[PDB]
RNA sequence: ACUAUGCCAGCUGGUGGAUUGCUCGGCUCAGGCGCUGAUGAAGGACGUGCCAAGCUGCGAUAAGCUGUGGGGAGCCGCACGGAGGCGAAGAACCACAGAUUUCCGAAUGAGAAUCUCUCUAACAAUUGCUUCGCGCAAUGAGGAACCCCGAGAACUGAAACAUCUCAGUAUCGGGAGGAACAGAAAACGCAACGUGAUGUCGUUAGUAACCGCGAGUGAACGCGAUACAGCCCAAACCGAAGCCCUCACGGGCAAUGUGGUGUCAGGGCUACCUCUCAUCAGCCGACCGUCUUCACGAAGUCUCUUGGAAUAGAGCGUGAUACAGGGUGACAACCCCGUACUGAAGACCAGUACGCUGUGCGGUAGUGCCAGAGUAGCGGGGGUUGGAUAUCCCUCGCGAAUAACGCAGGCAUCGACUGCGAAGGCUAAACACAACCUGAGACCGAUAGUGAACAAGUAGUGUGAACGAACGCUGCAAAGUACCC
């Protein structure tokens, strides 16, 4: 569950980055006509094995 | 000249194609259909017969 | 498709039987609990409440469903013409919530109660 | 697979032929001969056909002018249909 | 203080349609898939609606008829009208299968600018089989390019120009398939105690080779990959033991040889030894994968403010194997479609792989029994190629040998050495294109991008071949302006 990861991240003091990345920009210009309407900040890279 | 029966049918059809777009079709289409572009005059235009 | 032109096309060009999904509205909390569905295909005869727009807060029976324009008429949701006549103000179903269902059809009710099917 | 008689041709000229000449007018299939028109008219309306005149018209159809025998009355036959 | 006709700059209102914003169209890339037609295709003509001009659909059963499955309370195409109808006898709509399917059209009884004629009669023409009868069959024409076989320029480059080059290109003739062609060595020739059918990709390499030795032109073997697959005749020796049509009777074919054997791992014959493995003919017949379609699918439509409308601001909450994209009266994971997950179907892979039935592989000795001729080869004349005395092909003339023989190894002849067996035949897979299905994008954004976002190959021009535009945006909702002058 995604929420489990949330709790863990909150416990690790690291969850504020997710908060930073939770917002979208509706981009200036004609990219939206090609399906490129949105973008968002990059937050956390998770590297597993 | 002397028309054949087939020629006659074709001339008949061209005459039928000279009708207006019916009044009711303009209402049904909210005036999206108004002009008949294949409108032909005997003098000004020329048929393929 | 991720491509916006394709998405809109496939919505506008959808054949009639694929347009039912364009007339769906969310179910009231009660009806959600009752049938285990979040929303339903709005039928004429359902009763519906308007959650959005100038008519928000009004409730009324559904008089008409048009699949082509993907739009419903609800009783008393209307505009006054210049001559004084009262005409429906057509509504998008996603602005609306279904309070009461017309269960008069065996097929619909069956689909509603099915766990594996959606009405 | 095509029928001979398409429909009665109803115009003022046709009425005058009906009243004064004992004739009926039809739109018929342009593949049909006079004999086939005479026959079809007899079979459908239970009358006796004296003469058929035909024209291919500028509407793209064949018009048949069918005169009826004196034992038959065109206005009567027409009033049924 | 006057000044008209006027000049310059603004203001209000036009004209005009730039700009910005928007995208039902383009452009390009990628994955899948891929033949149709005498059982009359593709294309076209003319019809077909209550009213119907255009487009679409359909075919006198004519925006449609039937069956099964799906779907669902609405529907009667684009198309928002008037009337009227259909649908719980489950309509619309979607999938699959069927019915109907006018005329012209390869167009095939004959003629003809889509009609007509006659002995109700015709596979016309060419051809195979043939009960010699059109009795049974075949061909014809289409398709976006791709593919194979023929015919084959010139502008141009060489700073002129002739060989050369452009180029075996453009274009023309013939023809196949979903791919085509090639293909199991008379090969290669890192010369070897080596490689081992073919195509393709990368390299070998702008190397060898060609060339007014100018400009230019231009491989291969090998190697690394992809995919892999190997077989059948002719003849010897057998000699009717055979094949085709028909339910059957019966007919036809076949000694000018059907059929058995056999095919460099040479084979046959004779005498042996040994095996049931190879091959070939058959039967069964998929998984997975890939492409497309489908089912199900979590969580707010809470408070205040602004607003015509919250999808805004502020506040309080929620889901997430789902925070791709779209719609909704303005910035929406939680309003609607969808999206993750899981599941189902069809298509392709493929009548393939696996499995199985039958057949039987192979070895020794002996035997000059068999083994593809205008061929191999030579000469005359041309074309073509990088092919140079050493490419491939055409044409005229000449012209072998018989395995104890023959061909090749980039000049000729002779010997040696090494390789190989022409003049008979088949062959899966890997590769080309893009009609068709789908997906994608630092592409264009209505003078752009297709000629074509619109009636687009439309309107219109030309006797014809052929040529060929422009035109996108009310609004949240038509509430598309009643009544009066
Ligand atoms: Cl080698
Ligand atoms: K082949
Ligand atoms: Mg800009
Ligand atoms: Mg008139
Ligand atoms: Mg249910
Ligand atoms: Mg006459
Ligand atoms: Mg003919
Ligand atoms: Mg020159
Ligand atoms: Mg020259
Ligand atoms: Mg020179
Ligand atoms: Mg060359
Ligand atoms: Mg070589
Ligand atoms: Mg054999
Ligand atoms: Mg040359
Ligand atoms: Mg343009
Ligand atoms: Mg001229
Ligand atoms: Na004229
Ligand atoms: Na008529
Ligand atoms: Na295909
Ligand atoms: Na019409
Ligand atoms: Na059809
Ligand atoms: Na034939
Ligand atoms: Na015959
Ligand atoms: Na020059
Ligand atoms: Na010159
Ligand atoms: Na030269
Ligand atoms: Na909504
Ligand atoms: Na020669
Ligand atoms: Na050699
Ligand atoms: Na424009």
């Amino acid at each position: 569950k995604t929420q489990e990861v949330v709790s863990l991240l909150e416990a690790l003091d690291v969850h504020a980055d997710i908060d930073r990345a939770d917002e979208t920009k509706i981009k200036a210009g004609q990219g939206s006509a090609r399906g490129r309407k949105y973008r968002r900040p990059a937050s956390i890279l998770f590297v597993t094995s | 000249g002397k028309k054949s029966k087939a020629t006659k049918k074709r001339l008949a059809k061209l005459d039928n194609q000279n009708s207006r777009v019916p009044a009711w079709v303009m209402l049904k289409t909210d005036r999206e259909v108004q002009r008949n572009h294949k409108r032909r005059h005997w003098r000004r235009n020329d048929t393929d017969e | 498709s991720k491509q916006p032109d394709k998405q809109r096309k496939s919505q506008r060009r959808a054949p009639l039987h694929e347009r039912h999904k364009q007339v769906r509205a969310t179910l009231s909390a009660d009806l959600r609990e009752e049938y285990g569905q979040r929303n339903v295909r709005v039928n004429a005869g359902d009763t519906v409440e308007v959650l959005r727009g100038d008519f928000a807060g009004e409730e009324g029976e559904v008089i008409n469903v048009d699949l082509d324009k993907a739009v419903i008429h609800v009783e008393d949701v209307t505009l006054e013409k210049t001559d004084g006549e009262e005409v429906p103000r057509p509504l998008d179903t996603s602005n609306v919530r279904v309070t009461d269902l017309d269960l008069e059809d065996e097929k619909r009710e069956a689909r509603l109660e099915s766990e594996d099917d959606s009405a | 697979s095509w029928d001979v008689i398409k429909h009665p041709h109803v115009t003022e000229k046709a009425m005058n032929d009906m009243d004064f000449q004992n004739k009926l007018q039809f739109a018929v299939d342009d593949r049909a001969s006079k004999g086939e028109v005479a026959d079809a008219v007899e079979e459908q309306y239970d009358v006796t056909v004296e003469q058929v005149n035909t024209q291919n018209t500028m509407d793209g159809e064949k018009k048949a002018v069918v005169r009826l025998s004196e034992d038959d009355d065109a206005q009567e036959v027409a009033s049924r249909i």
